[PDB]
DNA sequence: GGATTACACCCAAGACACCAGGCACGAGACAGAAAAAAACAACGAAAACGGCCACCACCC
RNA sequence: GGUGUCUUGGGUG
DNA sequence: GGGTGGTGGCCGTTTTCGTTGTTTTTTTCTGTCTCGTGCCTC
């Protein structure tokens, strides 16, 4: 159970919007900004 | 104890016989309860119909007979006890 | 009224055991407002506009508690609701023209809205 | 009592129409802030209307003027870009059944 | 011997009834045969869970594996009402 | 599932136990027979399974049925 | 965690009755099997023995009428043989 | 269904804790004994219950 | 000497 | 006709109370389990 915690953590660290599964979200209610997001879209690192 | 479990079984004798029976190193509170509730229990039952085999001789006292009667016509007691022989209990008719 | 009971329940070895609340009427009163103090006083649609204020009513529900054990609660305020100015619960439904102008809402203004913050 | 006093609050002052952990999948600009600006702006905007159709999808039939619309909604007012169509405004005698 | 407890158990179900010196016997001889063989499955069931205390647990399941049917189920109902009137 | 076991089956099992010649009546009695007997076995295996709180039936706890119901089985206790 | 088996006491007395016999696993389970059953046999007799006797001690004893019980005629003399020899020599 | 439905630009108004059950301390519940008044077995008696006898009716 | 982040709604080109 | 299914009086014998010898269940204080409570997270 640990370590699948570990495995979910440091996966949605990196990429937030894997198929078939609940998003590691913020205290808010928001999702949390991966860094995959971080660089996607017109807003993301290369395009904007 | 015995009043408390509402038994007439001696529920302090029977732990007794359990810690003295070499069965386990320990003996649970409730573990003398239960087995003299169920000992009560088939006593109860067999003793009922036993009873009722003597009203239907008219003896009021219950005999090896009666017993043998009522445990072998009854089909749970008498697999219970089909290994069991009941002296001066003779055979079903 | 929708649904109108609540039931916990507990046999276990034996008396059953209900506890059980009924909702019952809800009452709606004219919008008030309630100083740090504890002091209140009625609330106009100018006053909640001028001190971010939301404009709303409080609503009160009748809870009727009961227990039953066979052997085999007062007006609670829920929230205020938001009042519709210029409708039959806002305090400008009444006051005419001249008591609306001493109350500094515009004759002109038909309503429609509410006053949240 | 908090409970319903800021459920209510935080969707009036809001718009977003649901629980507020909720947020997304719930329906956005329910509410919004009475436009002032000038009166038949106000009056307006009282009186607006939204089809939630989104803007995801180009299907152009439901942003259309139908045959249906006579005497209903306004044939002229509605916003311009993805708005076009799916935000209507009622006729001056329209009304609404209770 | 159980003697005066079965008398007693008797004198509850048939108020007016006795009982002969041999039934009597034989009685007892039952008594001590069923407890045997509901402490010894009890024992082996401690054993092969390695526990080392007998409960009341250990008695209910010796009875489910040593009395047929109707007989389980009540005895079963009887040692439970009476752990839980004790405990009480 | 009673039926998977076979009429062939069978006669071999009475081949095995010495018969020679089988009434057609015998396999569908036969079935009734296995049927009791598994369903007594099994009962008690279940029961020890379930004393000691698993949800798997092991080796032991058939043998532990079986040597309770006298009939003991060498070469599973490992 | 430790296993463990009467296994290589099986071997030992296979290699002194039949030096160039092998045996299978699944009948090395039978041989444990056996022992298994004895052993709980003997032992549970004795233990009846000492009870029956008011003794808390089972000695060899109540091993040796528990043999005489339990085995049959020349099975039962030829054990006792081997075990009274073995507890003579043991204690000497 | 990973995407995504043109580019730039302008202000209205909102969250800034979602939540329980994570780790450790302090208050109930359980196991450990024994002398003393209460329960089990023992000494003796009682009419009451069971087998025998004087006397009795029926069938293949 | 250092004037913060994200969504909803309404417009301009 | 030889048993077996009934009636009523007399004799054996007997297992439960009156009462006690012998054995016995547990309350309070102390040392372990178990839960309520406080701080912090294409």
């Amino acid at each position: 159970e640990v370590e699948q915690l570990l495995q979910f953590h440091v996966a949605t660290y990196m990429d937030n919007d894997i198929a078939g599964q609940p998003q590691a979200l913020q205290k808010s209610g928001r999702p949390v900004k991966a860094i995959r997001a971080r660089l996607k879209g017109k807003e993301g690192r290369l395009r904007g | 104890r015995s009043s408390r479990a509402g038994l007439q079984f001696p529920v302090g004798r029977v732990h007794r016989l359990l810690r003295k029976g070499n069965y386990s190193e320990r003996v649970g509170a409730g573990a003398p309860v239960y087995l003299a509730a169920v000992l009560e229990y088939l006593t109860a039952e067999i003793l009922e119909l036993a009873g009722n085999a003597a009203r239907d001789n008219k003896k009021t006292r219950i005999i090896p007979r009666h017993l043998q009667l009522a445990i072998r016509n009854d089909e749970e007691l008498n697999k219970l006890l089909g290994r069991v022989t009941i002296a001066q209990g003779g055979v079903l008719p | 009224w929708e649904e109108p009971r609540l039931i916990l329940d507990q046999p276990a070895q034996n008396i059953n055991k209900r506890y059980e609340i009924r909702f019952g009427k809800i009452y709606l009163s004219r919008p008030t407002m309630t100083e740090a103090d504890g002091t209140t006083h009625a609330m106009f649609p100018q006053e909640a506009r001028l001190r971010n204020l939301t404009y709303s009513s409080p609503v009160y529900l009748d809870m009727e508690k009961s227990m039953f054990t066979s052997i085999d609660g007062n007006k609670v305020h829920i929230g205020k609701v938001p009042i519709m100015l210029r409708s039959k619960f806002c305090s400008l439904r009444t006051l005419d023209e001249v008591d609306l102008y001493k109350m500094k809402e515009c004759p002109y203004d038909m309503g429609g809205y509410f006053v949240i913050n | 009592s908090t409970t319903i006093t800021s459920g209510l609050k935080y969707s009036l002052a809001t718009g977003n129409w649901g629980e507020q952990k909720k947020a997304m999948s719930s329906r956005a600009g329910v509410s919004q802030v009475l436009n002032r600006y000038t009166y038949s702006s106000t009056l307006s905007h009282l009186r607006r209307t939204n089809t939630p159709i989104g803007r995801d999808g180009k299907l152009a039939k439901p942003r259309q003027l139908h045959n249906t619309h006579w005497g209903l909604v306004c044939p002229a007012e509605t916003p311009e870009g993805q708005a076009c169509g799916l935000v209507k405004n009622l006729s001056l005698l329209s009304g609404i059944s209770i | 011997s159980y003697s005066i407890y079965v008398y007693k158990v008797l004198k509850q179900v048939h108020p007016d009834t006795g009982i002969s010196s041999k039934a009597m016997g034989i009685m007892n001889s039952f008594v001590n045969d069923i407890f045997e063989r509901i402490a010894g499955e009890a024992s082996r069931l401690a054993h092969y869970n390695k526990r080392s205390t007998i409960t009341s647990r250990e008695i209910q399941t010796a009875v489910r594996l040593l009395l047929p049917g109707e007989l389980a189920k009540h005895a079963v109902s009887e040692g439970t009402k009476a752990v839980t009137k004790y405990t009480s | 599932n009673i039926q998977g076991i076979t009429k062939p089956a069978i006669r071999r099992l009475a081949r095995r136990g010495g018969v020679k010649r089988i009434s057609g009546l015998i396999y569908e009695e036969t079935r009734g027979v296995l049927k009791v007997f598994l369903e007594n076995v099994i009962r008690d295996a279940v029961t020890y399974t379930e004393h000691a709180k698993r949800k798997t039936v092991t080796a032991m706890d058939v043998v532990y049925a079986l040597k309770r119901q006298g009939r003991t089985l060498y070469g599973f206790g490992g």
